[PDB]
Formats: structure tokens, C-alpha cells, sequence
């Protein structure tokens, strides 16, 4: 029984597939309708092939014959070749996101704010013109009727604004704030020593988790908000019917 | 759709001061960290300083600690390298760059560099060149190879442009890199190799130009 | 960059401007905030 | 000579048991690769969407930006007919009071905003002033935002809930 | 200590491998860069081994202990440029001396042309004697001046041109500057050149 | 013994030559392994930055939406003024509503001012106390606060959610009762 074991060992260490003992199958993904192709080749036992297809992880996968080490090396070769492609595409995505963010964070924000202020200014001008129109043309001395109500409202709000107390409260508040300003700044300068305790005390790990929990909350909150929004928009419909 | 425009460089007296500006386009400067890297003429690359705004960190090379001061305007989305107490050894082409997608981990690599700006620190003032002819000693009936050239001596700063026959003759021409003399003035030799029989026949005239001082000199090389 | 945008938005939020109504809101936090949450 | 066959067979089984592991590891890696790849594609889609949307917003801020050019040049154009009206009339204070009255409160809003800003500055600097770039004030702020939004949700939802009682007739 | 790179050379398509040795063996953070004359640096490899986007597959970076390596399996006519590595220790980014690769060719000796100073320059009070070594390979070439059979040094500068695009041969100008005084005191001006391709040092001299 | 002793040599050499390939596999693993492990961390990162942009753009939508309806009413109010002058060169009862509208609008803006003022009072009154304790006193203790906050926000959200669901279902009830 000696020259049999030897031949069997010589057979084991070989790509000829006489019980190669390095028989493992790897599933290569292939989209339909290419499944009908592949289609093994020289020394494939339909037993192994079907048994591979039997315990299939997901559809559109075809098994691949990995006999020994050069094959697994090759599989690695491919894996790197795809690694680089993955990283590249990912970087593309990254770059386009940077572009979008650069646009928004600078080019668009400024134009939004600027446009809003321009609107306010033009609103003022619009009311000014819309006011002078009601002056020069309507200077026929016959200005009355609904004017009384207008000047009544105007007088009410104007009287409400032009009050000593209401106007005084702000002035009192400001100084009332400056008191705390000075007091706080003094008490702060006094206790302006605990810096390392503060910086190191704050810098931690729970902060990262808290950020995550915050994002989750934000998502939940957004969802709820939009849900209510829809609940409103969907109700004002029923309000008509 | 991403670039780094670099400016603020040029000439300056020793011990002087400059502010280099690196305007970034295509990404928030705050999100990334921006780096400065200078390269001395004929020498290798030298890291200078780094800034990351979102962390509020600033790092400088030993060879410029305290003297230089890096910063970056987030609103203007631009980096700045403030250089003070300059020296003749700070004479280098300054580049500006950034790191990979954010940091991201500890993957320090400079993917996008600019084209850089040349900062020259020297004491010498503006000076026009003097073109001197290098006559041929080899006989015209030798049949071998005859060499000629011009000598653009004593000028500052760089660069200068030398041509032959108004751009016509170009084959065999060699305009050597300008070297630095003791005085602080630049000087070069612009040569050209031609057949021996061409001597006397072809009229060789070297055209030299120096823009910064408004100077142009055409000189005729002769036997 | 999400939480960053949340900060940035909540930063630009409490800072002006001339929008005919929306003035910047004062931030609380921690002690007052918990009670302010409970008083919901 | 058996001592050689023993070595052969031991080495065989030993390296087989390892090759199996390697292969398995490679398989797992493949799974990881495709599993991520799907997500990469999702990112491609999401990104393209973002891109298109940003382009749209870009488009919007040119129409809204030019609408503030026609409706400005015309506002300037009306001033001629206005000066003409003046020219016609030459051959009120209440409105002028109304405008200043409407305009005066804007300054109050502005000043109030300044106040609030300063209060925020003092509170924030007092609570912490050796690291204004820190993540605490960050969490504070974002968390305040969430509080406000949650309040909005609560209140408006309560309003809608109230609105339903009307239909319960 | 800003330093210039070691200029090596090889034929086209040769399997090239470059190596840097980091004093502190790092986890990753080792980028490799290429740079052509007049053009800024470009990124090749990052994270020590991860190839960067927009880079041919022939460039392959790797590591072996504390030594990081950049391999070019097949050198191409566009691969002729300077190559740098990068250490990064959070922080202080350190760039290696660099490494310039140049195209290899058959050995060719330089054409020597000595040029005396112009009479117009002597009018200003200066005398520059030039020695031109034209079109040779390799770049290694030695030059020594002789004034009346007296060896000179320090007063003679050298300037070399980039490797030619067509025939790939360098050109070297050796400039010996002097004052009218020291110049006029001598007669025999000999320029000695030493090169690999030549049988023995060829000296090109002239009498004032 | 020659053929045998040679055969064993060739065989053992071949096996050893195979084990070299096995080793070759073993060598090329850890690097590639790191490279692989790197991927999910980046895609899990880039996916986050995308969410940031989306939350940013989506926030940018409402900005224009506001700016849209604003210029549109300013377009009409600036248009209603010119048609009055164009009518004159060759609506007085209409602008009354506009002015009275601005009035009615501002009438509440004043109330907002009052509200915010009262809040500011109520707030600074607290600031006083905070400073009044902070002066009196003169890391790990506050970390508990954050948790105590978040665990309470969870509850508050879960509280609100019920209200929302109740409303929504309450609306669908009427919606149903409509076509039912
Ligand atoms: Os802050």
C-alpha cells in the first residue's frame, strides 16, 4: 500500500483535480441574463458545481473553482484591482460632495442673505412709493371714510409704542445686563485658572455618542415635523369639504 | 472642479516680510487642513506649515518656528502664510496643498497641489545684464564642429530670455541655467553648436531680453 | 459632516438678521433646559 | 522510509487546514466588498440627486436675483412719473408718520437682536472661555435647536388636535 | 537642510524600484510623489501602499518592515522625472532627498570648446574664461582649470542643462571668472576635462 | 535506489515549491487586509458627509421658498403702485387694505417684542442666580447631566409622537367619514 499513498499525495498537491484536496468554490457575482452562461470547463464534477449552486448565498451568483494557491492569489489580485476602483469611485463621490458643499456654504448663502436684505430694502421703497401715491394724487382734501380706521389703528399702536415705561424697560434692561456683564467678567477673570481641567475635562468619548444620539433625534424630529406638516396640509383639504 | 491658486510671492530684501496667499476653490477650507511646502531651486521639497481650522490647530517646521505664521480666512475661503524675518535661505518656490478626503484617519498625503509661487529673498537691487560675445577659435575650414555663444553677465533678478536669430536658429542651442555669483547678481552663458563651414556664412546674432528692468540687447557673435 | 451642519444651521439661526420677524433666539442648556423641556 | 510519508501526510493535512482558512477569509472579504459596493452605488445615486438639487437651487437664485433687477429698475423708473406728478402739482405727514412708525420698530428688532447676541456671548463665555471651539457648546446649541423644533412640533400638533374637535360636531 | 535628489538612470522599460527608510516605522501615512521639471508635485501612492486615483497601474507602492518602496515595473518615456517619499509623524511632514530617474544610452564623450574672455568685458575690468562640454553621457564629468600650469579651484563655477529630449545628452558650461589684474598677469590658459568615454583627459588651452 | 531517491527529491521539491506559493499567499494578506478594512470606514464616512450636504441643501430649499413668495408680493405691491400712477399720467381704495394690513402685521410684531422682552427679563433673572451660585461656590459631575437630558428627550419625543399619531389618525378618521 506504499506506492498508492505516494501517488495519492502527488495527486493531492496538483491542479489536475484528482481529489485536489484544495477544493474550495468562490461565488462570483454575475447579473442576469448571463446566468445561463458559465458553464465550467475541463475537470469540473457537476456534483461539486451543483452542490455549490445548491447552497447559494443570493441569486445572480455563479460559483468559481479555486484549486490550490495560485487561484487564491489570483482572487486576491482581483480583490486589489477592485479595491483601487472602490477607493477611486468613493473619492469621486467625496469630491462632488465637496463641490456641492463649497457652492452652498459660500456662494449661495451670501446670495440668499443679500437677496433677503435687498428684498427688505425694496419693500421699504415699495411702501414709500405706495405711500406717496396716496399723497400727491389723493391730495384733493376729500381723504376720509376708511382713513379714520387706519389712523385709529396707527394711533393705537403708535400710542402703545410711545410710552415712557415700555421705552424705559429696554434701557433699564441694557444696564441691567451690563451689570451682569461686568460681574460675570470679573468673576470669570477670578476663576480663569481651571483651563486644563476644562479642556481635558470636556474632551472625552461620550461626546461622540451624544453627537450620534443627537443626529438620531434630529432625524426623528424631522420626520415628526414633516408628518405634522402633512397632517395639517391634509386637513385644510377637509376644511373645504 | 478643484484648484489652489497661489500668490503673494516675489522679491524681497533680507529680514523683510511677506504674506503668501493660497486661494482654494472647490471645497471648504474649514473642513480640510491646508499645508505649505516650499522648494528651493535645485533642491528638494521642504514642508513649512499646516493649518486645520475645524480643529483650530497650527503646526510649523523647526526651520521656521516663531518666524512664520500660517492662517486662513474661512469666509474668504483662503489660506495665508505670513513670513517674517526672512533670510537668503528662505529663497524657494512656495507650494500650497491639502490632505485626502478630510483627514481622514492618519492618512497624511497631499493630493492636490497648486502651481506654487517663487519667493526670492536677496539684497541686490534691479540691474540690467551685459551681453558679451564668445568668439570661435576653431578654423572655418576644419570641417568639424564649431561652437559659439553669448554671455549674459551681471543682472538681477530672474528671469532673462535669450534667443538666436529671433527664434530662427534653435538646433544645437543651449541656454544654461542662471547661476548665482558672489555679488548677488545672476549670470549665464547661452551657447550653440554649428558646422565649421557655417562660420562667416551664417550671421549669428544673440537676442537677450530682461523684462523687470526694461532692457533688451542684441549682440553679434563673430570670428 | 451632519452634526457639523446641524451646528452650522443652529449657529446661523441664532445670529440675526433683518428678516421681518425672525430674531436670533437665546440659547439655554443643561439646567434651565431640562426644566424647560419638562415644562413642555 | 515511513518517516517520510508521515512528514508528507502531516504537512499535507497541516497546510490543507490552513488553505481552507485562507480561502474562507478571502470569501468573507469578497462579501465585504460587494456589501460595501452596494452602498457605494447608493452613494452615487444620493450624490447625483444632491448635485441636481443644488443645480436647481442655483437656477432659483438667479431668477429670484433678476426679479430684484426688473422690479428695481422699474421702481427707479416710477420716480420720473413721480417727479412729473410733483411737476404737475407744483403748478401726507400722517403717512410720513406711518412709515417712520413702521420703520422705527425695525431698529428695535435690530437692537433687541444685538442684546440677545450679547447675552449669548456673556453666558457662553462665562460658562466656558478657554476653548470656544469645543464640542460642549456644540451639543448645547444643536440640542437647543432640537428643543425648539420639538416645541414647534408639540404646539402645532396640539393645534391640529384642537382643530379636529371642531369636526366632532 | 534642504537637499537635492540622487540622480540615477536606466533604459526604457527597465524594472525600477526605489526605497526610503523611515527613522520611525509608521503604521501608514507614507505618500509618494512625482515631479517633472517646471511642474508642481503630483501624488502617486498614499497610505503607504494604496494607489491613488488617476495613476497608471505600473506604479506600485509597498512596505518591508521600516522601509517603504515605490516600484515601477515598466519605465515609460513619461516616467522620467523626480520621485519623493513622505514621512508623517503627527506632525512635521518630512520629505525624502528625492530620486531623479534619467534615460540610459550608449556612452558618448563631450565636445570640448574653450572660449577666452571678450575684449569688451576686459574694458569694464573683468575677465571670464569659459569651458564648454557639449553633448555627453553619463552626467559624470570632471573639470579643472589651469593658469600657467597652476591648478585653480573655487573661482570656477559649473552649470549643467537638462537631459536632451531627442538624443538625451547633457551640456556643461564651466565659467572661470577673474579680474583684469590677475588675468593680465598670466598667459597660458588651459582647461582640462576628464570623462569616462574618453581614453585620457583632453585639455583645451589657449595663449593670451 | 536512484529512481526512488530522485523521485522523492522531485516530489518533495514540487511540494516545497507549492508551499512557496502558499507562503506567497500568506505574505500578501495583511496589507490587502488593511486596505479592505479601510473601505467600510470610508464609505461609512462619505455616506455621512452626503447626509450633511443633503441636510444642508434641504435647508437651503426653504430659504429660496421664502425668498420666492417674498419678491412675488413685493412684485405685486410695487406693481399696484405704478398702475395707480400710470392711471394718473393719462386704486386709492385698494392700498388702504395694504396699509391696514402692514399695521395689522406689525401689531403682533410688537407683541413678539413684548414676549421676547419678558423672556429676556425672565432669563437674565436666571443668569443672576447662576452667577450668584457661581460666585458662591468660589467635569465628571456634569457628564451625568447630558445623559439625564438625552434620556429625557427620548421620553419627550416619545410623548410628542403620541400626539402626532393621534392627530394624524384623527384626521384620517374625518377623511374616511367623508367618502364613507
Ligand atoms: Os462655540
Amino acid at each position: 500500500p506504499i506506492p498508492e499513498q505516494i501517488k495519492l499525495i502527488v495527486d493531492k498537491w496538483n491542479p489536475n483535480h484528482p481529489n485536489c484536496a484544495f477544493k474550495t468554490y468562490l461565488y462570483n457575482k454575475v447579473d442576469e441574463h448571463t446566468v445561463p452562461l458559465y458553464g465550467p470547463g475541463p475537470n469540473e464534477d457537476p456534483k461539486e458545481w451543483e452542490e455549490a449552486l445548491q447552497r447559494k448565498p443570493a441569486p445572480n451568483f455563479i460559483p468559481v473553482l479555486c484549486s490550490g494557491f495560485p487561484s487564491i492569489v489570483a482572487r486576491l489580485m482581483l480583490q486589489r484591482r477592485v479595491i483601487t476602483e472602490f477607493n477611486n469611485k468613493l473619492h469621486q463621490i467625496n469630491a462632488s460632495l465637496d463641490a456641492i458643499l463649497s457652492r452652498h456654504d459660500l456662494d449661495h448663502t451670501v446670495r440668499a442673505f443679500n437677496a433677503r436684505r435687498r428684498h427688505a430694502e425694496l419693500s421699504r421703497r415699495c411702501l414709500h412709493l405706495a405711500a406717496r401715491v396716496q399723497v400727491l394724487r389723493n391730495r384733493g382734501y376729500a381723504l376720509s371714510g376708511d382713513e379714520d380706521e387706519l389712523k385709529q389703528k396707527l394711533q393705537q399702536i403708535d400710542k402703545t409704542l410711545n410710552d415712557p415705561a415700555q421705552g424705559s424697560r429696554l434701557e433699564e434692561l441694557w444696564s441691567r445686563l451690563i451689570v451682569l456683564r461686568g460681574y460675570a467678567e470679573d468673576l470669570k477673570d477670578q476663576i480663569n485658572q481651571a483651563g486644563i481641567t476644562e479642556s481635558d475635562g470636556l474632551g472625552e468619548e461620550i461626546e461622540a455618542k451624544a453627537k450620534k444620539i443627537l443626529e438620531d433625534y434630529d432625524k426623528q424630529l424631522q420626520h415628526l415635523k414633516k408628518q405634522v406638516e402633512e397632517a395639517k396640509k391634509d386637513f385644510e383639504e377637509w376644511e373645504k369639504q | 472642479e478643484v484648484q489652489l491658486v497661489e500668490s503673494g510671492g516675489g522679491l524681497v530684501q533680507p529680514g523683510g516680510s511677506l504674506r503668501l496667499s493660497c486661494a482654494a476653490s472647490g471645497f471648504n477650507v474649514y473642513s480640510y487642513s491646508i499645508h505649505w511646502v516650499r522648494q528651493a531651486p535645485g533642491k528638494g521639497l521642504e514642508w513649512v506649515a499646516s493649518i486645520y481650522s475645524y480643529y483650530g490647530s497650527t503646526y510649523y517646521a523647526d526651520s521656521v518656528k516663531g518666524r512664520f505664521t500660517i492662517s486662513a480666512d474661512t469666509s474668504k475661503n483662503t489660506a495665508y502664510l505670513q513670513m517674517n524675518s526672512l533670510r537668503a535661505e528662505d529663497t524657494a518656490v512656495y507650494y500650497c496643498a491639502r490632505l485626502t478626503w478630510r483627514s481622514y484617519r492618519g492618512v497624511h498625503a497631499l493630493d492636490y497641489w497648486g502651481q506654487g509661487t517663487l519667493v526670492t529673498v536677496s539684497s541686490a537691487s534691479t540691474k540690467g545684464p551685459s551681453v558679451f560675445p564668445l568668439a570661435p577659435s576653431s578654423k572655418s575650414t576644419s570641417g568639424g564642429t564649431a561652437a559659439l555663444g553669448c554671455l549674459v553677465k551681471d543682472y538681477f533678478p530672474e528671469p532673462v530670455t535669450v534667443s538666436w536669430n529671433s527664434g530662427a536658429l534653435t538646433s544645437g542651442v543651449h541656454t544654461f541655467p542662471a547661476v548665482l555669483q558672489s555679488s548677488g547678481l545672476y549670470s549665464l552663458s547661452s551657447v550653440v553648436t554649428v558646422p565649421s563651414s557655417s562660420l562667416g556664412t551664417q550671421t549669428y546674432i544673440c537676442n537677450v531680453n530682461h523684462k523687470p528692468s526694461n532692457t533688451k540687447v542684441d549682440k553679434k557673435v563673430e570670428p | 459632516a451632519l452634526f457639523d451642519s446641524l451646528l452650522a444651521r443652529n449657529k446661523k439661526q441664532a445670529e440675526g438678521e433683518t428678516a421681518l420677524g425672525e430674531l436670533p433666539s437665546l440659547q439655554l442648556g443643561l439646567a434651565d433646559l431640562r426644566q424647560r423641556l419638562r415644562k413642555l | 522510509m515511513d518517516e517520510i510519508i508521515t512528514r508528507w501526510a502531516t504537512d499535507l493535512a497541516k497546510y490543507q487546514k490552513e488553505f481552507k482558512e485562507q480561502a474562507a477569509k478571502v470569501m468573507e472579504w469578497d462579501r465585504l466588498l460587494v456589501e460595501n459596493g452596494e452602498k457605494i452605488q447608493k452613494l452615487y445615486t444620493s450624490t447625483y440627486e444632491a448635485e441636481r438639487a443644488s443645480n436647481e437651487i442655483e437656477r432659483q437664485l438667479s431668477n429670484v436675483e433678476s426679479q430684484q433687477e426688473e422690479l428695481t429698475a422699474w421702481l427707479d423708473r416710477y420716480e420720473r412719473e413721480l417727479d412729473e406728478l410733483y411737476a404737475k402739482q407744483m403748478g401726507e405727514r400722517t403717512y410720513k408718520l406711518a412709515e417712520k412708525l413702521t420703520d422705527q420698530l425695525d431698529e428695535m428688532g435690530k437692537d433687541l437682536a444685538k442684546m440677545i447676541k450679547e447675552i449669548n456671548d456673556m453666558s457662553n463665555t462665562l460658562s466656558k472661555g478657554s476653548k470656544p471651539d469645543d464640542p460642549l457648546t456644540q451639543i448645547v446649541r444643536v440640542l437647543n435647536g432640537h428643543l425648539a423644533q420639538l416645541q414647534w412640533i408639540d404646539t402645532n400638533a396640539a393645534a391640529l388636535q384642537a382643530k379636529v374637535a371642531a369636526a366632532q360636531k | 537642510m534642504t537637499q537635492s535628489p540622487s540622480s540615477l538612470s536606466a533604459s526604457v522599460g527597465d524594472r525600477v524600484t526605489i526605497t526610503c527608510r523611515a527613522s520611525q516605522s509608521v503604521s501608514s501615512a507614507v505618500a509618494w510623489y512625482q515631479q517633472k521639471p517646471g511642474k508642481a508635485p503630483k501624488l502617486l501612492i498614499y497610505s503607504a501602499s494604496s494607489l491613488y486615483s488617476g495613476v497608471p497601474s505600473r506604479f506600485s507602492g509597498s512596505r518591508s518592515g521600516t522601509d517603504f518602496t515605490l516600484t515601477i515595473s515598466s519605465l515609460q518615456p513619461e516616467d522620467f522625472a523626480t520621485y519623493y517619499c513622505q514621512q508623517s509623524s503627527s506632525s512635521l511632514i518630512t520629505f525624502g532627498q528625492g530620486t531623479k530617474v534619467e534615460i540610459k544610452r550608449t556612452v558618448a564623450a563631450p565636445s570640448v570648446f574653450i572660449f577666452p574672455p571678450s575684449d569688451s568685458q576686459l574694458k569694464s575690468g573683468t575677465a571670464s574664461v569659459v569651458c564648454l562640454l557639449n553633448n555627453f553621457y553619463p552626467r559624470e564629468a570632471k573639470v579643472q582649470w589651469k593658469v600657467d600650469n597652476a591648478l585653480q579651484s573655487g573661482n570656477s563655477q559649473e552649470s549643467v542643462t537638462e537631459q536632451d529630449s531627442k538624443d538625451s545628452t547633457y551640456s556643461l558650461s564651466s565659467t572661470l571668472t577673474l579680474s583684469k589684474a590677475d588675468y593680465e598677469k598670466h598667459k597660458v590658459y588651459a582647461c582640462e576635462v576628464t570623462h569616462q568615454g574618453l581614453s585620457s583627459p583632453v585639455t583645451k588651452s589657449f595663449n593670451r | 535506489s536512484e529512481a526512488l531517491q530522485q523521485e522523492i527529491a522531485k516530489i518533495d521539491e514540487e511540494i516545497q515549491k507549492c508551499i512557496r506559493d502558499k507562503e506567497a499567499v500568506d505574505a500578501f494578506l495583511p496589507a490587502h487586509g488593511e486596505q479592505l478594512a479601510a473601505i467600510p470606514t470610508d464609505v461609512n464616512f462619505v455616506t455621512r458627509k452626503s447626509e450633511g450636504a443633503h441636510n444642508a441643501l434641504s435647508s437651503d430649499i426653504l430659504a429660496i421658498d421664502q425668498l420666492r413668495e417674498l419678491v412675488k408680493q413685493d412684485a405685486d405691491n410695487a406693481r399696484l403702485s405704478f398702475k395707480a400712477i400710470d392711471n394718473l399720467k393719462l386704486s386709492n381704495a385698494d392700498l388702504i387694505s395694504y396699509f391696514s394690513k402692514t399695521a395689522d402685521e406689525m401689531e403682533e410684531m410688537m407683541k413678539k417684542f413684548e414676549k421676547t422682552i419678558t423672556e429676556i427679563e425672565a432669563h437674565l433673572t436666571g443668569v443672576e442666580a447662576h452667577a450668584m451660585a457661581m460666585q458662591n461656590v468660589a467635569v465628571d459631575e456634569r457628564v451625568y447631566e447630558l445623559a439625564a437630558v438625552l434620556r429625557e428627550f427620548e421620553e419627550s419625543i416619545l410623548k410628542v409622537a403620541g400626539v402626532v399619531g393621534g392627530v394624524k389618525e384623527g384626521v384620517t378618521e374625518l377623511q374616511l367619514r367623508d367618502f364613507m
